[PDB]
RNA sequence: AAACUUUCAACAACGGAUCUCUUGGUUCUCGCAUCGAUGAAGAACGCAGCGAAAUGCGAUACGUAAUGUGAAUUGCAGAAUUCCGUGAAUCAUCGAAUCUUUGAACGCACAUUGCGCCCCUUGGUAUUCCAGGGGGCAUGCCUGUUUGAGCGUCAUUU
RNA sequence: CGUGGAGGUCAGUGACGAAGCCUAGACCGUAAGGUCGGGUCGAACGGCCUCUAGUGCAGAUCUUGGUGGUAGUAGCAAAUAUUCAAAUGAGAACUUUGAAGACUGAAGUGGGGAAAGGUUCCACGUCAACAGCAGUUGGACGUGGGUUAGUCGAUCCUAAGAGAUGGGGAAGCUCCGUUUCAAAGGCCUGAUUUUAUGCAGGCCACCAUCGAAAGGGAAUCCGGUUAAGAUUCCGGAACCUGG
RNA sequence: AUAUUGGCGAGAGACCGAUAGCGAACAAGUACAGUGAUGGAAAGAUGAAAAGAACUUUGAAAAGAGAGUGAAAAAGUACGU
C-alpha cells in the first residue's frame, strides 16, 4: 500500500501562502519559501532558471512608480505646471 | 538561438512502447510528453537554424567590377541590346542619345 | 476548514465572487470576441490549493 | 590558505581539483580588510588601507574611509571624486590599491594577460571577427 | 581522423566560439556615426583645426 | 454636472469643509436609493465630486504649509523635489564646479586659445 | 427587513475595517438614534454586516422609512 | 435475385488540409541613459450605473487636478447644457495630488487581519481606566549636539 | 522535372472570376511532370532569362493532428429487496405523497466533531452538458439567501524545537552561539506643589521572540425561535474581568 | 575612439506566415499539473454591412418545413476556401 492507500493519509499542508511572493511557497516549518526565498533580505532566483525569472522580473506587474519615469525624464523632471494659453 | 530549445525534456528512454525522441515533463497539459528539440518534432528547433555569421556580402575584384560597369555603359549604345532589354526606343532620334546641358 | 483564517476567508470570498456566468452585454460590445467565462472554476473539479 | 570548503574533502572530479589544503585566495588578506569595514560602513567609501601589525593567528590592518555625504569632501576639489556614483565600493571591484595588485595591473609584458584587465583580454583574442567583406 | 594529402589545418573551434562571435553589420552604420560627429565636432571647435 | 475644480479654489477652508459633508451625505442618499431602483448612473458624478473637492482641499492645506516653509532650509520630504534616488543625491552645481586654487591660477593664465590655420 | 418589522434592529453593511464602537458612533451620529447593542459578521463575500438593535426609545421600522429603504 | 463485401461517380457527412490573409514573431541598424528608505521590483484584497476576465486604477479606486484638442462616449443606460463654451471625450499631454494590505520593509509579531510603547487631541467623573481622531518608536554607519563612564589621565584648591 | 523567396522582362492572366480544390473527361512528355475542359470557388497570380534556399517523403517503435477495423462487441453481475397506487409532468422502473415488504441493528446506514474542502448549506427556477440505463431528481445549471458571542475557540502560556541581539567564523550567499568573554533596565514612589511631573530615597533583574483551534487556561445556563444561524438571536435567570 | 540576447524611443529585411515565427498573432507564463523547486498547452479568418432569418406552420422543446436577409446561405455566430 506504498499507493493508493497511502494517498488517503494526505492531508497535512507542507506549504502555505508566502506573504511576500502569493504562492503557496511558504514552507511551515522552515518558516521559509521555496519560490522567492522570504523571509530572506534577499529574493530568491537562480540563473539556471531563465524561465523561473521571466515569470516574475519587473514588467510582469503593475509598475506602479516605475512605468511613469520614462517619460518624467523625457520632459527633464519638470517642475510645476502646464501654464494656459489664449483666446 | 534559443526557440525549440525551451524545454527541460527528456527522452523516456526505450521499453516504453514509444520512440526515444525527447518528450516533455509533468502532467496537467497536452504538451506533457509531446516530442521535443528537433527537426521531425512539432515545436522543436529547426535543423540547422538559420545563422547571422552566414555570409551575406561578396567582395568583387575592383577591375572586374570596372570591366563589368563598363561593358555595360558600351552597351547602351546598342540598339538591339537596348531593344531586347525591353525598353521602347523604337523612335528615338538616335543612340547614344544626347540631350542639352539645360536638362 | 471549520475555524479558518481570516486570510484564508478573504481568499475565499474573492474566489466565490470570481465564480459566475459571463454577464451577457458583454456581447453585445463592438468587436467584443468573448463568448464565455473561460476562466469559470467547480468545487470538485478543480482545487484552489489554499 | 584557504581550505576548499568542500563536504568531507570529497571533490568529485578529475584528479587535479582534488586539492582542498595548499590552495591559496587569488586576494590579499588585505583585500579582505578592506572589503569587511567598507561593508560595516556602506555609507563610506574606502580610500586606502595599510598593514599594521600582525601575530600568527591574525594580520591587523587600518582602513582610511571617507565620507561622500560630508559636504567638506563634496566640497574639497581634491577629493570629491570619490563622491561619484562610479566609485561605489571601489574595494569591492579591486579598484582600490590592494585591489589593482592582485588583479595584476601594470604596463609591460609581464602583465599580457590582465592589465586590460583579465577576463577581458582574454574574450578579445577569443572572438571571431567576421566582416562584411571577408578577410 | 586523418586521411588523403591534405595540408595539416590547425582551426581553433573547440571552445564554445560560437559564443563569442562579432559580425561587423554595423559597418555602414558606424561610418555615417564616425562622420556625424566629425562634422559635429568641428562645428563646435569654432574654426580651429579638428 | 457635479462641481468644478476653479469653483472651490475660491471658496473657504470651512466652505470646501462643509461642501464635503454635503456631498458624503447626498452619496449616502443615493446608495440607498441605488437599492430600489435599477441602475443609478447619478451617483457617479458626487462620487467624484467628492473627490474633486478633496483634491482642492488639499492643493490648498498643502500650498499653506508649502509658504509657510518658504526660503528655510529644511523644507518636508513631502516637498522636496522627486526626481530620482540618484540625481538627489548628485553634486550641486556648486560642488561639482570647485575647482582647486592651484588650477584657478593655470585656467586663467593658460586657456583654451581659440586659432585658425590659412594665413 | 424582517429583523427591522420584529426585531428593532437595523441592519448595515459596514466598512470591514470598522469595529463595534465605530459602528455604534457612527449609527448614532447618522441617525439620531441609540444602540443597545451591535453585533457583527463578515459576511462571506467579504463585506462586514452589522446588527444593530435600538433601544425602545426608538422604532427602527420608523428611523428606517426615514432612511428611505423599505 | 437480394442482403453483404469491394470499386468508381454525384450529392450529403466526418475532419480541417490547401489557397489567400496577418495590429504577431524573428534578425539587422540608428538615437538615448532614467529603479529604490521622497518605500523600488514584486505580492494580496479591493475599486465601474449594469464586469467574470484582460487592461487601468487605490477608500478621491476603469480614476481626482493641470494643460492641449474641440464634440463626443456608445452594449444599454444615462447624462450633460457646457456644443461661438474654464468645455464632450474610455481622447491626447501630464508638470499637481490620491496612492488599501504588503514587499529591501522599519514598534514586536505574522499558518494571528495577533500584541506593545510615546506625544497631541475628542468624548465617558479620569494625569493613571475605556473608546474615537491625528502624529510617532528598525538596524549599521558618518558629521555634529546633548548627557555620561574609566586612579586612562592633567591641573588645581587649603 | 518541381517548390518558397529575389533582380530583369512579357506594358503577361484576373471580380466578364486570381489562387485553391474536385473530376474510371481530353492532350503533350520514356519520365520527374506539363497543358486543357467541366464543377466548386472568390483576390489574387503566371511564363521566360537570372539570383537564392529552412526546396521534393512511405517508412525513422519518427512529430502533431485527424480517422478506421476491432464493435453495437468486452462489458454496465461485490455490498439480502423490492411491490401497489395517487400526484406532477410532453414524457414516470428511477421525482413527490400514501401504503406494503425489508435493511443498517447503536462496535449504526444514528447523533456531532478534528484535519481537509470552500458554499457543496437554504430557497426559487430548472435539464444543454455531467450523475457510464433514465431523469420532471441532484453535491449539476441559473438566480438569490444565509454564518450575530465579555462567557465557544483562537488571542495568553510554556513543550520538543524554532530564532533576532553584543559577538565569533566565512571570499560571500551566510555559519555558529541564546546568556552566550556585552556598559543589555523597568517599577514602587515622595519631592516639587514655576508643574502632574526633571528630581530624590531606592530594592529587584546570568533577561528577545516565535512554537499547542487535543497540553496549561478568568467567567453561561435553561426555554423559545429560522427556508437555512445560534452555549452567538429572543425571553428569563447568572457569572468573570477591568475601571 | 570600445562593449552591449537588458531598459526607453525609432528605421529596416531576398526572415516566418498560425504543426511556421517567441512558449504565447487570442482574457499566455493564461488554463491545467505538482507538497515544493518547477512544468506548461490548446486556441486567428460569417458578411461591405447583422441586413444574426420578421412572419406562418409542425413540435414538449431542440429543431424541421416554408418565408425573409444578402452579390452569395454552395457565407446561418457549428459560420471563407
Ligand atoms: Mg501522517
Ligand atoms: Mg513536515
Ligand atoms: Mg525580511
Ligand atoms: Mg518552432
Ligand atoms: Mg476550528
Ligand atoms: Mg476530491
Ligand atoms: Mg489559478
Ligand atoms: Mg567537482
Ligand atoms: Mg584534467
Ligand atoms: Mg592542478
Ligand atoms: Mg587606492
Ligand atoms: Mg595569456
Ligand atoms: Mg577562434
Ligand atoms: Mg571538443
Ligand atoms: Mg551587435
Ligand atoms: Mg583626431
Ligand atoms: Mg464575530
Ligand atoms: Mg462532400
Ligand atoms: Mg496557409
Ligand atoms: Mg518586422
Ligand atoms: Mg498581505
Ligand atoms: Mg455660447
Ligand atoms: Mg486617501
Ligand atoms: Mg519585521
Ligand atoms: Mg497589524
Ligand atoms: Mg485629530
Ligand atoms: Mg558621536
Ligand atoms: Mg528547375
Ligand atoms: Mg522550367
Ligand atoms: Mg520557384
Ligand atoms: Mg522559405
Ligand atoms: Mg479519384
Ligand atoms: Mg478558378
Ligand atoms: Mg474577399
Ligand atoms: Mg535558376
Ligand atoms: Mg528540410
Ligand atoms: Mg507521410
Ligand atoms: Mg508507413
Ligand atoms: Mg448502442
Ligand atoms: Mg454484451
Ligand atoms: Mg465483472
Ligand atoms: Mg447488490
Ligand atoms: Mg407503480
Ligand atoms: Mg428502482
Ligand atoms: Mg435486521
Ligand atoms: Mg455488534
Ligand atoms: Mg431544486
Ligand atoms: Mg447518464
Ligand atoms: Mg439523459
Ligand atoms: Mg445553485
Ligand atoms: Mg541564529
Ligand atoms: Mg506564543
Ligand atoms: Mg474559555
Ligand atoms: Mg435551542
Ligand atoms: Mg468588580
Ligand atoms: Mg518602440
Ligand atoms: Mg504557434
Ligand atoms: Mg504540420
Ligand atoms: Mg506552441
Ligand atoms: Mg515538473
Ligand atoms: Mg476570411
Ligand atoms: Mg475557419
Ligand atoms: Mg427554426
Ligand atoms: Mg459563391
Ligand atoms: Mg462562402
Ligand atoms: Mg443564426
Ligand atoms: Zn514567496
Amino acid at each position: 500500500g506504498k499507493g493508493t492507500p497511502s494517498f488517503g493519509k494526505r492531508h497535512n499542508k507542507s506549504h502555505t501562502l508566502c506573504n511576500r511572493c502569493g504562492r503557496r511557497s511558504f514552507h511551515v516549518q522552515k518558516k521559509t519559501c521555496s519560490s522567492c526565498g522570504y523571509p530572506a533580505a534577499k529574493t530568491r532566483s537562480y540563473n539556471w532558471g531563465a524561465k523561473a525569472k521571466r515569470r516574475h522580473t519587473t514588467g510582469t506587474g503593475r509598475m506602479r512608480y516605475l512605468k511613469h519615469v520614462s517619460r518624467r525624464f523625457k520632459n527633464g523632471f519638470q517642475t510645476g505646471s502646464a501654464s494656459k494659453a489664449s483666446a | 538561438e534559443k526557440a525549440g530549445h525551451q524545454t527541460s525534456a527528456e527522452s523516456w528512454g526505450t521499453g516504453r512502447a514509444v520512440a526515444r525522441i525527447p518528450r516533455v515533463g509533468g502532467g496537467g497539459t497536452g504538451r506533457s510528453g509531446q516530442g521535443a528539440f528537433g527537426n521531425m518534432c512539432r515545436g522543436g528547433r529547426m535543423f540547422a537554424p538559420t545563422k547571422t555569421w552566414r555570409k551575406w556580402n561578396v567582395k568583387v575584384n575592383h577591375n572586374e567590377k570596372r570591366y563589368a560597369t563598363a561593358s555595360a555603359i558600351a552597351a547602351t549604345a546598342v540598339a538591339s541590346l537596348v531593344l531586347a532589354r525591353g525598353h521602347r526606343v523604337e523612335k528615338i532620334p538616335e543612340i547614344p542619345l544626347v540631350v542639352s546641358t539645360d536638362l | 476548514a471549520a475555524q479558518k483564517s481570516f486570510r484564508i476567508k478573504q481568499k475565499m470570498a474573492k474566489a466565490k465572487k470570481q465564480n459566475r456566468p459571463l454577464p451577457q452585454w458583454i456581447r453585445l460590445r463592438t468587436n467584443n470576441t468573448i463568448r464565455y467565462n473561460a476562466k469559470r472554476r467547480n468545487w470538485r473539479r478543480t482545487k484552489m490549493n489554499i | 590558505n584557504r581550505k576548499r570548503p568542500v563536504p568531507k574533502g570529497a571533490t568529485y572530479g578529475k584528479p587535479t581539483n582534488q586539492g582542498v589544503n595548499e590552495l591559496k585566495y587569488q586576494r590579499s588578506l588585505r583585500a579582505t580588510a578592506e572589503e569587511r569595514v567598507g561593508r560595516r560602513a556602506a555609507n563610506l567609501r574606502v580610500l586606502n588601507s595599510y598593514w599594521v601589525n600582525q601575530d600568527s593567528t591574525y594580520k591587523y590592518f587600518e582602513v582610511i574611509l571617507v565620507d561622500p555625504q560630508h559636504k567638506a569632501i563634496r566640497r574639497d576639489a581634491r577629493y570629491n571624486w570619490i563622491c561619484d556614483p562610479v566609485h561605489k565600493h571601489r574595494e569591492a571591484r579591486g579598484l582600490t590599491a590592494t585591489g589593482k595588485k592582485s588583479r595584476g595591473i601594470n604596463k609591460g609584458h609581464k602583465f599580457n594577460n590582465t592589465k586590460a584587465g583579465r577576463r577581458k583580454t582574454w574574450k578579445r583574442q577569443n572572438t571571431l571577427s567576421l566582416w562584411r567583406y571577408r578577410k | 581522423a586523418i586521411s588523403k594529402n591534405l595540408p595539416i589545418l590547425k582551426n581553433h573551434f573547440r571552445k564554445h566560439w560560437q559564443e563569442r562571435v562579432k559580425v561587423h553589420f554595423d559597418q555602414a552604420g558606424k561610418k555615417v556615426s564616425r562622420r556625424n560627429a566629425r562634422a559635429t565636432r568641428a562645428a563646435k571647435i569654432a574654426p580651429r583645426p579638428l | 454636472a457635479g462641481v468644478k475644480a476653479y469653483e472651490l479654489r475660491t471658496k473657504s477652508k470651512e466652505q470646501l469643509a462643509s461642501q464635503l459633508v454635503d456631498l458624503k451625505k447626498e452619496l449616502a442618499e443615493l446608495k440607498v436609493q441605488k437599492l430600489s431602483r435599477p441602475s443609478l448612473p447619478k451617483i457617479k458624478t458626487v462620487r467624484k465630486s467628492i473627490a474633486c473637492v478633496l483634491t482642492v482641499i488639499n492643493e490648498q492645506q498643502r500650498e499653506a504649509v508649502r509658504q509657510l516653509y518658504k526660503g528655510k532650509k529644511y523644507q518636508p520630504k513631502d516637498l522636496r523635489a522627486k526626481k530620482t534616488r540618484a540625481l538627489r543625491r548628485a553634486l550641486t552645481k556648486f560642488e561639482a564646479s570647485q575647482v582647486t586654487e592651484k588650477q584657478r591660477k593655470k585656467q586663467i593664465a593658460f586657456p583654451q586659445r581659440k586659432y585658425a590655420i590659412k594665413a | 427587513m424582517k429583523k427591522v418589522e420584529d426585531g428593532n434592529i437595523l441592519v448595515f453593511q459596514v466598512s470591514m475595517k470598522a469595529n463595534k464602537y465605530q459602528i455604534k458612533k457612527a449609527v448614532k451620529e447618522l441617525y439620531e438614534v441609540d444602540v443597545l447593542k451591535v453585533n457583527t459578521l463578515v459576511r462571506p463575500n467579504g463585506t462586514k454586516k452589522a446588527y444593530v438593535r435600538l433601544t425602545a426609545d426608538y422604532d427602527a421600522l420608523d428611523i428606517a422609512n426615514r432612511i428611505g429603504y423599505i
